[PDB]
């Protein structure tokens, strides 16, 4: 009797990822360059945020050659991804070995009402949300790992950190809250009441966390790992600065030692060009899960 | 094979349920015409002050009696068993008092006392979950009946001959041995009268 | 012994189906009830129609008026509390009462939190207007619901309203794409795992009766038709000319509520009515969150 | 075979050219039937009192309706609250002739009439406007009529509500074929009916006045305006002298044409009811 | 005695076309691509959805040579599509011998207010629709087929998802439902009540229903039948792609085994480009339908 | 009793329907590993171009020559019929080529000529026929027992194990036909 997809692989799986960076790759380069500067895995798709963001049009999973391209290329666990509520491309990435699924906000949107149930997979999906009662309907749906939403591809780190906090601090409410209390906080949130009763039973969050959405520099990513994150995610920061290979060692080291200021200051020393960013003023994009 | 629920009150549906997982049909008796043509009868639990007076009002006391008389199984589960009792402590007189048993309603207390509670029952098996809900409880049996389970020196199953008994409710539980122990008493009762 | 379980505590109320509950006062009242057919009584300091009529602030009933009603009867005896008061329930709770009756009747003692009513061994039944409402009420341990219709009015109009509501809620749910669920859960402001639990089961897992305005057998068997599983009615019987032939009448149709020639008898020689109120209330019930 | 719709329908289209009485008791009744009623609708209390008593309205207590019953040979109408599908099975069960889902009643059900097609026995349902009226007859009404403002005294909405109807019926039965769908949609109307209505050439059931007929001026103004006949309530009973001005309402809805005659039959009349201008607040059109 | 126009025949024919692909095709060659390729249908029309899109203007029933152009150069059923409301168009393209009419949104409306009667036809129609109330009034006009609307010529399903997902579950409702609440369900659908009674009559929808609008790749294929399309129109998801003769194969083989995600998988491998599709920010585009 | 109908597009629904209303079991066969086990097959309406591009692309030509091989009934309505069939009008090669019939698509015109009209069918009269783009059989080799025809065309026949229509009986309520071919299974179930 040998039992796979169980919660505890698939979340186990997420456990195994803390304290580290999983970088964002569209070809077997980058993936080998991310695997020998540290990296806990890649994401793999078509476009990096930043880019998805200047070139528009319709995001969608990636050709299923790019992903085998990046599997073969690296020994550290490969993630892509898929369209919000897009079941089958979900399937599809299950068929080709994916080790984390991340149903994204950052692709076009496939299903605007109802998210993928996560349940009926045995492969993981990592989901973003920007609070604890988004948090726990995908943790409801299935969901076996989080992230902060953030802003992606504008190299600015002021949502994830709103994301970060707000989740931290519901949590820490829902932890030391009188008992009776939760089926209405449940309602206030949105939140299915047996997940915020798992998380008090707990006394944590039950998956784990990371931060998403705007890393740019070392400082970004021992901030996050300082506000509670669990890890970090990092795409346009990386590929869009000016050598990638340097901030990719430097924001591995940082996260890892986050609270050696002496080193992170050393390592931020010789970095350079770093990605513009956009400040705001953005009228609809991202923040697309319900 | 067809097995009569008597529907004036009480936990019918759950006995329904039963009797059509164990392959039979149910028939929902709310009138004396409806007990024609059945092969056996249970009696639910629920509310016996409530099935009296509903059986008072549309004369269905005396045709029971003949159903009975025809010598077709009946069941009775609590308030079901309370029905078939010749005797009911604190009663002058029983309802249909097909049973040579004596029984207090009400024996283990009010709501907040109703248990759950695995039996060993004679014919039936073993641990099988009692759920007593305002439970009554048999104080004595007559030498015709056989005592089929009991709970701390207390008898809480019985039978006799056609007329099986119990203070706890089997229909709520999942298991159903019991129903299948009595459609047996049923396909016995018919293949019997040819 | 395992007392206080889920199945007891909902048992039962499985045990109370097909029958009517009646709001009593005092011991005679009970009496009468028993003797009619009632399959329970609720006992209360005012019935809800002088509740209304009175206003001031409704409380709990005098424990001693419940000892009364629970010496003079041999069926279960309900009670229920004001919403959200915790002590009172474990005070009647304390008393035997057999099932607690966390009522919007009442003035409510908590406007933002029920009672945690999983934290007791005797069920609390509950009212609710739609299958959040009573999803909600079913994950704080309530373990039978009913309609709150609009309580001494005489008017059916909202339990019937409800009744559909939460029915036409369940048949949505059970025939859903389960990949919907989640989603709505949150559109209804339920709980994902009692929709799920539903689903599952493929009706509610718990009794719900008709509660509010109940004057008529025609009502009584009504809101059978419409998928009662039994009827709470305390003002129309009591507020009528003969509560004891009222009682008898709606018990009756309540039974068979589809024998139109018998309810049509059973509704002949009824006499007066309560007269009812038709609306035009600004505030009154419908309290619960 | 008994409950076919042309049974239904026919029933309501032998009703046509009279005039249908609230009564109260045997007495009215024998009255109405004396006076030449077609028939008579059983209530416990007439609308103007309704009104004037308020609560809660229900379906009357059966001994009267049988006493009613009894005491004519005429058919016996009676009913109900909206959406009251006992209370309609028991009028049902009691022998009535014709069931009015009436919006006087309190209504019980405030988004779902009865299901009539369900019924042997045939209903009667008000209506405002043919979308109204297309609804109640896709639910099995068998026979319609105007809601007006009963217990008023005061024909202004009943006049209004037939003709609303009417020339709603007009408009659909010369309307261009391919414009039906968007117009079903517009109305709120069940397409099918207005295909009926369409292909007919008329709305296929009896659509009777009812609310505020008053006089015999009332009642024959009814029918000039294309009425098929009038149910009266208050306005005999709550009158000076019912038995007369019975009398001159049935007379006067038959002779609707002879205003000499109309003019005679008004004549001794001598007080009629009141009645209520408006200014009524939430009062009546309950139906949905 | 032979008679021809039968509901049973006009539905009927959209019966034998379900768990198949009908392809947009401007000309012959395309045609006997799609042909080639396994479709069950080809739509003839003057500009693919995208470029009626990016051209803007009038768009109108196709010229009459392209449709007998089409005819001529295959051997399965040929559509066009028509403006709605445009009854001559319509009469036209049945006088050619077309053999399922779209009344079609895409086109520039010439009735906004008044669709076609349908019924008055020998050939069949198939209509668009966002939800139930808008199908049945569609039904009631004659149309004998449907499909989503979509967002056509945008390379998005999400659309057609929000509108399959809709009806079915406005369907799955009415199945269910307390009889005696139809008549008021229909008024608040704004659906004609008969056909909501043969819905539950019948258990399901009368008619056959397609998705149609966005449908890009196998898994967008896939996905539709998944939520339980009888089959899916593509138009520029196939010829608006690098090799529209590989995507059609691969739509056409995804959407009959959609529900084996190792062939889908395979099926997606060597597709490369896509049509870049639109995200949305469009102001008054499609949904045109009364 | 298993039947397969198959799914590679079509009406299989409507097949599935009749079959299991008959009391049969329905199986959807989209690969050859669904065909194992089968005690018949039904080919369904839809269309033979798209059913025998599939039908390639998958390798499933051969094994269904086997299963016919194996002496199991196939019934092929309209485009099942096409595929039987062993001589295509205007077509070098046919499909299966099992039925010793010759075959003319879309004989009758397009989709505006589609009719319905009542039948007399030997071994099956008043069968509601639907002829939905429907072929029609040009010529019948000595073997085959014609079942029905249509204005002096043959539209239903039988060879052996093989059964055949232009028209698609899965379309009506009335079973008679598929009842019919069930009975042909019961009886080679035994052989």
């Amino acid at each position: 009797m040998a039992l796979t997809g169980t919660d505890r692989v698939k979340r186990g799986m997420a456990e195994m990822q803390k304290g580290g960076v999983i970088m964002d790759v569209v070809n077997a380069e980058q993936a080998k360059i991310a695997e020998a500067a540290g990296a806990v895995a890649v994401m793999a798709l078509e476009r990096v945020p930043a880019d998805i963001r200047a070139a528009g049009g319709v995001a969608r999973m990636a050709d299923p050659t790019v992903i085998e391209e990046v599997m073969n290329a690296v020994s550290i666990p490969v993630m892509a991804k898929v369209r919000i509520g897009h079941y089958v491309e979900a399937r599809v990435l299950e068929a080709l070995g994916v080790d984390y699924i991340d149903e994204s906000e950052v692709l076009t949107p496939a299903d605007e009402e109802f998210h993928i149930d996560k349940r009926q997979f045995t492969v993981p999906f990592v989901c973003g949300c920007r609070d604890l009662g988004e948090a726990a309907r995908r943790i409801a749906e299935g969901a076996s790992m989080l992230r902060t939403k953030g802003e992606p591809g504008t190299g600015n780190i002021v949502e994830a950190v709103r994301h970060m906090r707000k989740v931290n601090a519901q949590i820490r409410k829902v932890v030391n809250m009188s008992e009776d209390e939760l089926v209405a906080e449940a309602k206030q949130l949105g939140a299915p009441v047996e997940v915020l009763r798992e998380i008090k039973r707990l006394g944590r969050l039950p998956v784990v966390n990371f931060a998403a959405g705007g890393v740019t520099t070392p400082a970004d990513a021992a901030l996050m790992m300082h506000l509670g994150a669990d890890g970090v995610f990092v795409g346009s920061g990386i590929f869009k600065s000016e050598n990638p290979e340097k901030y990719a060692r430097a924001i591995v080291e940082a996260t890892t030692h986050y609270e050696d200021y002496e080193l992170i200051a050393h390592l931020s020393k010789g970095l350079g060009g770093a990605m513009r960013g956009i400040d705001i003023a953005t009228l609809l994009p991202e923040h697309r899960m319900q | 094979m067809k097995i009569g629920v008597l529907g004036l009150q009480g936990a019918v549906r759950e006995h329904v349920r039963a009797i059509e997982a164990c392959g039979a049909e149910a028939v929902i008796v709310k009138k004396s015409e409806q007990l024609e043509g059945l092969d056996g009868l249970v009696l639910p639990g629920g509310e016996s002050t409530t099935m009296r007076r509903l059986i008072d009002r549309y004369g269905l006391m005396e045709p029971l009696k003949q159903f009975a008389a025809a010598g077709k199984p009946m069941f009775g589960t609590c308030a079901g068993l309370i029905l078939l009792a010749k005797r009911i402590v604190g009663y002058d007189e029983p309802h249909l008092g097909l049973m040579d048993i004596t029984v207090e309603r009400n024996s283990f207390g009010r709501q907040r006392e109703s248990f759950e509670a695995e039996l060993s029952i004679k014919g039936v098996g073993d641990g099988f979950v009692g759920v007593f809900i305002r439970a009554p409880h048999i104080v004595e049996a007559g030498d015709g009946v056989d005592v089929l389970a009991t709970y701390n020196d207390r008898i809480v199953a019985a039978r006799q001959g056609q007329f099986l008994g119990c203070s706890f409710n089997p229909e709520l539980t999942d298991d159903h041995r019991l129903m299948q122990y009595f459609l047996n008493m049923v396909k016995e009762a018919k293949m019997a009268s040819s």
